[PDB]
């Protein structure tokens, strides 16, 4: 995606039925999520 | 600032010059 | 007045050597041109105006000594 | 709402309107150029300068 | 119309007009000197014809 | 050059909840209301001239035309009369 | 060059330096503070 | 030694490296000059005499030392013995997200794909 | 005698004699004589 | 004879014999003088209409050239106080300024173009800037003739070289306006008279003369930049000269 | 007269000199093309008119050279 | 006093040569102009007074060479 | 006879004009060379581009050339 | 008077000094303005450098002008 | 002796051609040494004074063909 | 005789041409002295001994250059 992660879309569209055995599918599925805090209180929720 | 022959340092050295090519 | 006319002939003639200076100015402006749009081709409509101006500002060296040759053929 | 009461001819209200009304813009601008300040604080921020450059 | 102020335009810029009156002089000096020449004494419209002299015309 | 600064800074600032209501209210009173004294016109045979081309929403260019031809006959004028 | 060294030296001076004085005075004490005059009423009028 | 993916790290000796730099290749040797670039998503080889082996990769960074050491850094990576229909039908849907912050993505992939055609 | 010239031409006419114009008889009636007289005196030289 | 639109003819005239009165008469350098002093006196009095505060589309015009040369003298003499020389670098523009835009009308004639008056502006300059630094800073208004910390044996060719720039500065800033208002009115005027014999010969020329024509209507479109731009330098030039007479360096 | 007429032959001899400009130029413009195009070849189209105006515009100058070294041949 | 005339255009062809030394000079303040301008995008509004400084600056000593050749010429 | 002397001065006089082809044209292929070094794909572009600056500046020397041979013979 | 003939001529070549100075002054504001466009806070801290160097390489350009004016004038 | 005396000043004309040499190397002298200090602010105390040498070593090429200019003109 | 005595000041007048040489060269050598020393400080003392072997050897060519106005210009 970004610069960042530039390589990481130029990586997973260049990651898209050979390596992908575990490895790199995987490599392809993160669950992560952010929230952003306020005044304790938070903001929502939403996936990374 | 200069300092010519461990003198007093001159003030800028640029009237003495004028003032000898002014006597020719 | 044979003298004269003759040498109206070779100052038009040494007139003429000015116009290299416009020769390769041109060339020089234009070559920063290129590459500048080739470092950044975001920046057109910012430089290229600049890049006329002084093609125009070297060309009115160029024509400044055109004219004394022009001066030196006829007036 | 004396304010709106006065109704407002900004877009038509003369300079020396103001002088007569503030005699301080008159002090403030004669001072202004005694001093020498061309300068106008705070006058760059909120309108643009138009200078070519 | 326009309200005058008065702005200080004598303490502030007096070698400028120091410096044009010298100039001013000098070419006066330089006008005069140059109105004497060869190509220029025969040219009637010079101010030494309005005063007395005429035509000195041997070059 | 401080105190010039200072001075420039202070008029900008200025001197003084109320400081703004007896600064308001205090302007807006003789705040002449419905645009009074407008004095659209005159006649003086260049305000009417003003009016035309230089005032409020006329604003146009062409008094540049008009002083280009001014200065294109006149020179014409000078230069037939003494070479031509 | 003929036309630049006439006897008009003084004429040309003379007016020039008349008309250089003019517009030092003319323009210090008349049309630039009746532009400041214009920028300090549109900063009060904004400053309020 | 030096020139690792995050997940799998290669490479260790070297005559000649070439890299797809930040402006156009450009190719490292046995003695060069200290350099840090960006490195474009292209392709990339080693060098060990007369041993030709190229690797493409997404992008990341190059860096030659003083000590004389290159460090190459990249995300994801054998050549056309890794990478057709597998770029074909993943270029379709490609193209098709660009006509969509999201179709801005998809303008990435167009580039990186388009470069990986030629191989 | 044309199609639309007596109308078109009234009109200019028309502008060429409303404002202040008490030569609404014929508007060239005194421009075309100058011009002539200004060609065939030779007052503008082409230069 | 291409130079002949720079004569100088006496019109309402005035003479004596008791006193030499021949120095003022209104002239045709003096005629447009007075034709630039009114223009500059048009540019603000019925520019503003009866005085308000919004500014009509005018005085945008007479805006911008006061802003573009007040934020042109901040940024060189910059100092404690540079609004006291203001006034001069203003209206040392707005005659240069004036003065080639009149010009460019054709049958006109250029204020700008007579050496012997911008040459004695220059002079005026340049001695007023010498009699104000040593009035302001004394005996070591002298030390703007060393540059920064240099070696001391070659000093003495470093001010000598330095003072003959000092003085060619003298000349300097005149003949370079000087010499670009007149070498353009020159260049116009002769392939003016060019293109006029070009055009005579048989009647094949003024088909397709429509070329030299283009061409001098670039280089009219030239010379309003050559005009405006050395209205500019000038007051550039007097605002660096001011910074350096003023503040030592 | 021949001592007008060799010196317009001379002076057409010596007005040529300043051609050089032109093809010193004209190749300086091509050059930064191909520097500019070697850099980023997805700007070529946009890049390459201006190249070409650059060319006419440095052919102009030495033309003018040309046409002085014509008018002391024929004229 | 044929010879006067004709040394004096002579001299006056040979003091146009400095032009060269202008345009040239020009083409150098515009290129570099144009390349500090492409390597950096908010550099322009501080660049631009010291480049029509520059210009001038510079052209300032082919001006004086051509008025040389006005003093040859006409005076 | 001085007009057929002026003549061969002159045909030597403009040959000088030759120094610019023959700088120039190396410059464009200064150009081609670190242009192929630096992009080596790019070569079969480039290289149309490289030979029309020479065929232009060759002909830029060529007016020289032929000004030259019209003062030798014509 | 071949001498006052010949005067012109030297005042004519005398005058092609100030092409270096030219070229001089282009390439100091040419390196000015590399230098500004590169480091945005060096202007104050190296613009009298500049202003130093215009100075020598016009003065030095000017030697030519004055012993134009001297054979010219003298 | 008309024929010498006009040889001075034609020698003393021809003299200063090799002058502009000096005016292009104190402008690439200062030109590096705004390069230079522009790459790092704090080499400056070094530079400078060997920038004002090397100012100087190349002067004195330009002050010795100013110098035979003077011989040639008054000797 | 005053021809080949004309002929001495002439030639004396055309070899100060070659001294722009020296006056570039010594310009060049200090320009890339002062760019190692403002890209590498460190290296100065080894640096400066090749910049001063260089200049004096360039300013040798420029007293070659000078040499033949001398010899010209006495006999």
């Amino acid at each position: 995606m970004s610069y960042a992660a530039y390589l990481n879309v130029a990586a997973q569209a260049i990651r898209s039925t050979e390596l992908q055995t575990a490895s790199v599918t995987n490599r392809s599925q993160t669950d992560a999520f952010y929230t952003q805090y306020k005044n304790a209180s938070e903001p929502t929720p939403m996936t990374k | 600032y200069h300092f010519m022959g461990k003198a007093i340092p001159p003030h800028q050295l640029a009237i003495g010059t004028l003032g000898l090519l002014g006597l020719l | 007045m044979q003298l004269v006319l003759a040498a109206k002939y070779i100052g038009a003639g040494i007139s003429t050597i000015g116009l290299l200076g416009a020769g390769i100015g041109i060339a020089i402006v234009f070559a920063a041109l290129i590459n500048g749009v080739s470092r950044n081709p975001s920046i057109k409509d910012t430089v290229f105006p600049m890049a006329i101006l002084g093609f125009a500002l070297s060309e009115a060296t160029g024509l400044f000594c055109l004219m004394v040759s022009f001066l030196l053929l006829f007036g | 709402l004396d304010n709106i009461q006065s109704a407002r001819p900004f877009d038509e209200l003369t300079v020396d309107d103001l002088t007569k009304i503030k005699p301080e813009i008159d002090a403030k601008v004669e001072e202004m150029v005694k001093k020498g300040k061309w300068d106008v604080p705070g006058y760059k921020d909120r309108f643009g300068n138009l200078n070519v450059m | 119309m326009l309200k005058r102020f008065p702005t200080p335009i004598l303490k502030v810029y007096w070698p400028f007009f120091v410096a044009g009156a010298a100039v001013y002089y000098g070419m006066s000096k330089a006008a005069d000197l140059s109105s004497n020449t060869k190509e220029f004494i025969n040219d009637p419209r010079n101010p030494r014809f309005a005063k007395g002299g005429k035509f000195v015309e041997v070059d | 050059v401080s105190t010039l600064i200072p001075p420039k800074v202070v008029s900008s600032k200025n001197i003084g909840p109320n400081a703004k209501r007896i600064a308001n209210v205090v302007h807006f009173y003789k705040s002449l209301p419905q645009g009074p004294a407008p004095a659209i016109k005159a006649n003086t045979r260049l305000a009417r001239y003003k009016a035309k081309y230089f005032d409020g929403d006329n604003a146009s260019g062409k008094p540049l035309w008009h002083f280009a031809l001014g200065i294109i006959a006149f020179g014409y004028s000078m230069e037939y009369y003494f070479h031509l | 060059m003929p036309q630049l060294v006439p006897f008009y030296f003084m004429n040309q001076l003379t007016y020039g330096f008349l008309l250089m004085i003019t517009l030092l005075i003319l323009f210090s004490q008349f049309f630039l503070p009746m532009i400041l005059r214009l920028y300090v009423s549109r900063l009060f009028i904004s400053k309020l | 030694l030096q020139f690792a993916l995050p997940h799998e790290t290669l490479y260790s000796e070297v005559t000649q490296v070439n890299l797809p730099a930040k402006s156009g290749r450009i190719g490292v040797l046995a003695n060069h000059v200290p350099t840090v670039e960006q490195l474009l998503p292209g392709v990339v080889e080693v060098m060990e005499g007369s041993n030709s082996k190229k690797f493409f990769i997404s992008g990341g960074f190059a860096t030659v030392q003083p000590d004389s050491q290159l460090c190459v850094t990249a995300i994801e990576a054998p050549l056309e013995s890794f990478s057709e229909n597998i770029k074909n039908l993943l270029a379709e849907a490609k193209k098709n997200v660009s006509s969509s912050r999201e179709a801005a993505e998809a303008a990435i992939q167009v580039e990186v794909l388009e470069n990986l055609q030629s191989v | 005698k044309q199609t639309d010239p007596k109308a078109k031409a009234n009109s200019i006419i028309n502008a060429i004699p409303g404002n202040n114009i008490l030569t609404k008889t014929g508007v060239l009636g005194t421009s075309a004589a100058a011009v002539i007289y200004a060609i065939s005196n030779e007052l503008y030289v082409i230069n | 004879s291409p130079l002949d639109q720079f004569e100088i003819r006496t019109l309402f005239g005035l003479q004596s014999s008791f006193i030499d009165l021949s120095c003022l008469n209104l002239t045709t350098f003096s005629l447009y003088t007075i034709i630039v002093l009114l223009v500059i006196t048009s540019l603000y009095t019925l520019t503003n209409n009866n005085n308000k505060i919004i500014g009509s589309r005018w005085l945008i015009s007479q805006e911008a050239i006061y802003d573009t040369i007040m934020n042109m003298t901040k940024g060189q003499i910059g100092g404690k106080n540079w609004g006291l020389y203001f006034p001069m670098i203003f209206t040392l523009f707005m005659f240069i300024f004036i003065a080639n835009l009149i010009s460019m009308i054709p049958y006109s004639f250029a204020l700008s173009a007579h050496l012997v008056f911008i040459i004695s502006l220059s002079i005026v300059i340049w001695l007023g800037n010498t009699i104000l630094g040593l009035y302001k800073h004394g005996w070591v208004f002298f030390s703007l003739f060393v540059p920064a910390g240099t070696p001391l044996p070659l000093v003495p060719l470093l001010v000598i070289i330095e003072t003959l720039s000092y003085f060619a500065r003298a000349i300097s800033l005149g003949l370079r306006l000087g010499s670009n208002i007149l070498a353009g009115h020159l260049l116009m005027v002769i392939l003016a008279g060019l293109t006029f014999n070009f055009m005579l010969i048989n009647l094949f020329t003024l088909v397709f003369g429509f070329v030299p024509l283009a061409m001098i209507l670039a280089i009219m479109m030239l010379e309003f930049a050559i005009g405006i731009i050395q209205g500019y330098v000038w007051a550039i030039l007097t605002a660096s000269y001011l910074k350096d007479a003023v503040y030592l360096h």
